[PDB]
RNA sequence: UAAUAGCUUCUUAGGAGAAUGACGUAGCAUGCUACGC
RNA sequence: GCGUAGCAUGCUACGUCAUUCUCCUAAGAAGCUA
């Protein structure tokens, strides 16, 4: 069992135990490593522990390979010789390692729990190789804080609808909402075995979680629940591929008088063609997602792959497809659980069809002529390997926007993490700029737009509409209950609901707040659409309401608002917290 | 080894040879400690290797049973499977053609060759060109060992589906022969 | 073959030979097998015998191996070495042999003949994978026991309804019924072969059989019969699955119109629906007959697997859900040999129907979605471990009254066995309860109902009528002749015969006996259609007559009494020999 | 999916035998010395 | 001259170990031929 060198590409056969991801390490680097780190676990292909009857000894400088095994100091056969020594780390391929000095950054990387913000923008700005090794790393500590949740269990059951929980006393408590599921126990004397896929969701009133199971077994109060794990795949291809400037069009070609609506955008066609891949960079609603189907349209032969980080951002992508492209030729991808109820409006499944719309995380492999993933923001360097790996293609074109918000990053909780390391393609877009820019609002009105050309974008944005008067800023106090550990604001949603039998044009707009607690529990009330502000970003609908639940550093974050206003289409009502950010905007008096 | 008494009588007699050795003892009890030395040495190594032999035809008779446990638990596998295969076998019969044939039959016994011939209700045809074709079963229905077939299915080489009307003097070159044809009894 | 041992469940590969099961034993419990009981054969691979060219010693204790074999101390090379040392009994898998300490019933298992009362109160509070060897143990040792038997033939053609008897001299002879099948074997000269099962019953007078057929293969004098000691299965399936419970119920949909004949058990059917498998004890005519075709229609789209221990039980269930449930959706499977006259009214014998009703030993294995269990009381744990391997369900029902009669247990002759112990199941309802339990009696008189569930109930019973006015209880004397292996009360019939005169209506009644011989004598003098007391227990009927034969400890039997006096609805002429029998109950004097 | 048979090369393991050397024990033959007769 | 004891030399038998060789079997990889 051979390998490379994470850091030289070297041939090699040593790795890190202590590591999450246990990387391959040359002789040189794997001493540089475990030498100066608190790393002193090597796994050949048998790993180095000593081989006495009993002994436990692992730190390398303590051992030697001694007869025919590795043994400690005072268990060694009397013929040595010394393992971790002569600047090296004996292993195969032992006279043909070269080192590096990249065994600076590495430590770093190994050693970080992805805690501060430095880890982020020294996990995005290293060589390639440590790209994807600090992305499988962070990956790995991502499932494995998932680890230290607390241990439920039933209290009872006087309603079977809405089951009782009951944590375990001195650890913390998940989150409830569909992203996290469950798998049981009853280990009374009697059954340490599961009992079923659950999941949780909290009730309004008292303390209470309306389930939901993949089963219907019921649980005697002995039976309890615990998170279970994602192991984490490796990946392999570059985060992204070499560019080459060709001198003319290759493998793609163009079309009849395209269209009287796209004729605007085909010098950037052209120059996708020319490129092999290209960067589109715009504030929201300016044109960015409906660039992708004007160059379907004007690449007609072309079969290409749509994918995203997110499911209602290529939602959307597909209604706009079905409104423009021919739908007899489309497809849509869903995982075989499929936790979100995806789009089903095409012949959903078909990995060979010449249109191919889906996410990251569940791409099939296979080839393309051209592959357009659409909001990068959402993106980590994991989903860009993971595009580049599965998705053979001729051209890639990565459209998105680095002032929108970006992925979860729930580990980060020190700093913020600038744009311009929010992944290898939002780096290039900062870096040196992007290949493809287009600023014009296209989709919201005068008034949101020209207040969010004063919040995220430095007066930039000239637009196209009319300030129809419908964009209001509300005054109210929205006292606050930390309910389902995200915030819940009942009296907010109380001046919704006493103020939405008072417009009766507003009756389907979409209700739109930062916290998933609050967005899932506005639906008994006033019945509305529902949606996070995260997943909304791709998204456009006719009227919002927006409702920011309570002040903090999340939701008066400037990208999060600024991604939830833009997403009207006329008009939206918002009810603001911050004495700054409702006066940062100018909007009608109520 | 160490278990047996042996390796005990070994290790008194060089401990008082050694201690006499170290408290000067005379030639003759030197000797006298040194030949009891060399007898319990010499026993011991005699039942070392009778435990050698112990060993050695223990690990040799353990190898044999799991090699025979694995031969009995392996037959048991292959005669399962054997007898599924007979049994469907036994459910694909054409029951009521066969026992009308080989109640036909004085002695009850039949030759092989016609039990599909006049029992079978499917046929497969295999054809490697058109001629061919057009003289055995043109059409959608043929004679063939004097009863009547109806074509149900053809396919080419390649396992794909192929039309009745594909089936041409100009389109056989695009064909990959050889065609098989599925009738059924009719 | 290599397989679990009984009481750690470790892989193993030896077995105990001189049991009569031959069950598999890990190492260590093997030798704690050996050297305790006096078994000293053990099964490995190869049999553990002397391989010299003459000798035969079967000891194992006695036997060390050398070469290749194993041989005893007049016969080994000049190597060793035991084959049973150091705590453990040489085979495969010697160090994952864990030990137990339940050797020390499992020797009382093992070594026991049943004759004694113990023995089965000892077989039944073991854990489950001693529960399973018990029963299968049990069963082989009965079916060695009909082994010794008084083989017998027909004496000439006499009859093309009945033959006669020419038994052998010294052996004794069984019980007649539907239950004991007989066996021709036709060793004429030539070849002995089987041609036909035929059952057996006592004739009119002298030496007589009134038989029920298998095969028209008519014989001559060339067969002789036997008992048909055939051969016991093996067992895997535990006792009862594990008690799950679930939520909501599941695979089962409730109807629409169900009746307002049994709308009061809908709570109880919803109960039967929830739990994995539910318990039913009704005293004798509460309507478990009718409560399973009620269930039948409460869950109405479940194919539902009715199953017995005799045929009995499950014929008067057929009638039943022929007389309620739809008809042409019924499935009685009957055996191939029909060993009884069977059951053919409704579209017979097809495994892929949806209300199939089969016994216990003619279950194809099938699956189903509820399978309704009868007369628990009536099966062994072998017939429990039947049915839970041959059939896989959704849920499981056992219905049934452990105060009714138990099996035959024909081994058991010194004490009594208590109702606890007569199954698993029956333990479960002794111990916590049934489940449910329907405790308004629709077919006994007034005083009658009250004192039974005065006589051993914890007074639970009542009825919904009156009191007939046509049960008695009489004290004849009934003189005693038993020159036949049972007791038989023939003038007890004159006397009953100079009543019967004055009291028409029961003219056309079942006559049951305490004793098969009273029972047989008394359908031949006068044509009474006659059900033995244990062939009662399932059926309900409005004309019986019951006498006692003797007195003793099998006539104050108060669950063989319950058991009788509960089967007639409206009129009973009976027959009591003790003055504790007359005073127990309220009746007429006459 | 992969036949029957023959010959040959190489590697590993086991047994048996042979040869040589080494140690230990027992038996027998000889020389020298101590004591007793 | 004999008996007992000790040392030295030689031969035989047995046990253990080291080396070399031969063979008998088993297992595996490969090559060629009909
Ligand atoms: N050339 C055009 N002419 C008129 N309207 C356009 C044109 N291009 C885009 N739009 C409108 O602008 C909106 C931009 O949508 P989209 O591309 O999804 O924005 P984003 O990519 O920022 O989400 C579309 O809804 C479309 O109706
Ligand atoms: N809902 C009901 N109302 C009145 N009588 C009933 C009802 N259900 C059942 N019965 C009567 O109770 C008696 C029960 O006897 P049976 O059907 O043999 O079952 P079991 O022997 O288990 O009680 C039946 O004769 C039936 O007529
Ligand atoms: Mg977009
Ligand atoms: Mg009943
Ligand atoms: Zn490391
Ligand atoms: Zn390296
Ligand atoms: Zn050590
Ligand atoms: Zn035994
Ligand atoms: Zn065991
Ligand atoms: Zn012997």
């Amino acid at each position: 069992a051979v390998g490379a060198c994470v850091l030289c590409n070297s041939q090699t056969s040593l790795r890190c135990g202590a590591c999450i991801r246990r990387p391959f390490l040359c002789c040189k680097c794997c001493y540089d490593h475990v030498i100066s780190t608190s790393h002193k676990l090597v796994l050949s292909v048998n790993p180095y522990v000593c081989n006495a009857p009993g002994c436990d000894v692992t730190d390398v400088t303590q051992l030697y390979l001694g007869g025919m095994s590795y043994y400690c100091k005072s268990h060694k056969p009397p013929i040595s010789f010394p393992l971790c020594a002569n600047g090296q780390v004996f292993g195969l391929y032992k006279n043909t390692c070269v080192g590096s000095d990249n065994v600076t950054d590495f430590n770093a990387i190994a050693t970080c729990d992805w805690t501060n913000a430095g880890d982020y923008i020294l996990a995005n700005t290293c060589t390639e190789r440590l790209k994807l090794f600090a992305a499988e790393t962070l990956k790995a500590t991502e499932e494995t804080f998932k680890l230290s949740y607390g241990i439920a269990t039933v209290r009872e059951v006087l309603s079977d609808r809405e089951l009782h929980l009951s944590w375990e006393v001195g650890k913390p408590r998940p989150p409830l909402n569909r992203n996290y599921v469950f798998t049981g126990y009853r280990v009374t004397k009697n059954s340490k075995v599961q009992i079923g896929e659950y999941t949780f969701e909290k009730g309004d009133y008292g303390d209470a979680v309306v389930y939901r199971g993949t089963t219907t077994y019921k649980l005697n109060v002995g039976d309890y629940f615990v998170l279970t794990s994602h192991t984490v795949m490796p990946l392999s291809a570059p985060t992204l591929v070499p560019q080459e400037h060709y001198v003319r069009i290759t493998g793609l070609y163009p079309t009849l008088n395209i269209s009287d609506e796209f004729s605007s955008n085909v010098a950037n066609y052209q120059k996708v063609g020319m490129q092999k891949y290209s960067t589109l960079q715009g504030p929201p609603g300016t044109g960015k997602s409906h660039f992708a189907i004007g160059l379907a349209l004007y690449y007609p032969s072309a079969r290409i792959v749509y994918t995203a980080c997110s499911h209602a951002a290529v939602d959307a992508l597909c209604e706009k497809a079905l409104k423009y492209l021919p739908i007899d030729k489309c497809s849509r991808i869903i995982p075989a659980r499929a936790r979100v109820e995806c789009f089903d409006k095409f012949k959903v499944n078909s990995t060979l069809e010449q249109y191919v719309f889906c996410t990251v995380n569940a791409l099939p492999e296979t080839t393309a002529d051209i592959v357009v993933f659409d909001e990068i923001s959402m993106a980590t360097n994991y989903d860009l390997s993971v595009v580049n790996a599965r998705l053979r293609a001729k051209h890639y074109v990565y459209i998105g926007d680095p002032a929108q918000l970006p992925a979860p990053r729930t580990l980060l909780t020190k700093g913020t993490l600038e744009p311009e390391y929010f992944n290898s393609v939002c780096r290039l877009m900062k870096t040196i700029g992007p290949d493809m820019f287009l600023g014009t609002c296209r989709r919201c009105p005068a008034e949101i737009v020209d207040t969010v050309s004063a919040l995220v974008y430095d007066n930039k944005l000239k637009a196209h509409k009319d300030k129809s008067a419908q964009c209001f800023k509300m005054f109210y106090k929205g006292v606050i209950t930390h309910d389902v550990s995200s915030a819940i604001n009942r009296p907010q949603i109380g001046v919704v609901r006493e103020f939405l039998t008072r417009n009766p044009a507003w009756r389907k707009a979409v209700f739109i707040s930062p916290y998933n607690s609050q967005n899932a529990v506005a639906s008994k009330i006033l019945g509305l659409p529902t949606q996070t502000v995260d997943s909304s970003q791709g998204s456009e609908y006719d009227y919002v309401i927006f409702t920011q639940t309570t002040e903090t550093a999340h939701s008066c974050n400037v990208n999060r608002f600024n991604v939830a206003i833009t997403r009207a289409k006329v008009g939206i009502l918002c009810i603001m917290s911050d004495r700054d950010l409702y006066d940062k905007l100018q909007f009608t008096s109520l | 080894f160490s278990s047996l008494p042996s390796y005990a009588a070994f290790a008194t007699a060089q401990e008082a040879y050694e201690q006499a050795v170290a408290n000067g003892d005379s030639e003759v009890v030197l000797k006298k400690l040194k030949k009891s030395l060399n007898v319990a040495k010499s026993e011991f190594d005699r039942d070392a290797a009778m435990q050698r032999k112990l060993e050695k035809m223990a690990d040799q008779a353990m190898t044999q049973m799991y090699k025979q446990a694995r031969s009995e638990d392996k037959r048991a596998k292959v005669t399962s499977a054997m007898q599924t295969m007979l049994f469907t076998m036994l459910r694909k019969l054409d029951n009521d053609a066969l026992n009308n044939i080989i109640n036909n039959a004085r002695d009850g016994c039949v030759p092989l060759n016609i039990i599909p011939l006049t029992t079978a209700a499917k046929l497969m045809v295999v054809i490697p060109d058109y001629n061919t074709y057009k003289n055995t079963c043109d059409g959608t229905t043929f004679t063939y060992a004097s009863a009547l077939w109806e074509i149900q299915q053809v396919v080419d080489a390649d396992s794909k589906i192929v039309q009745l009307s594909e089936i041409s003097m100009d389109n056989s070159p695009n064909l990959a022969w050889p065609l098989i044809v599925t009738a059924l009894r009719a």
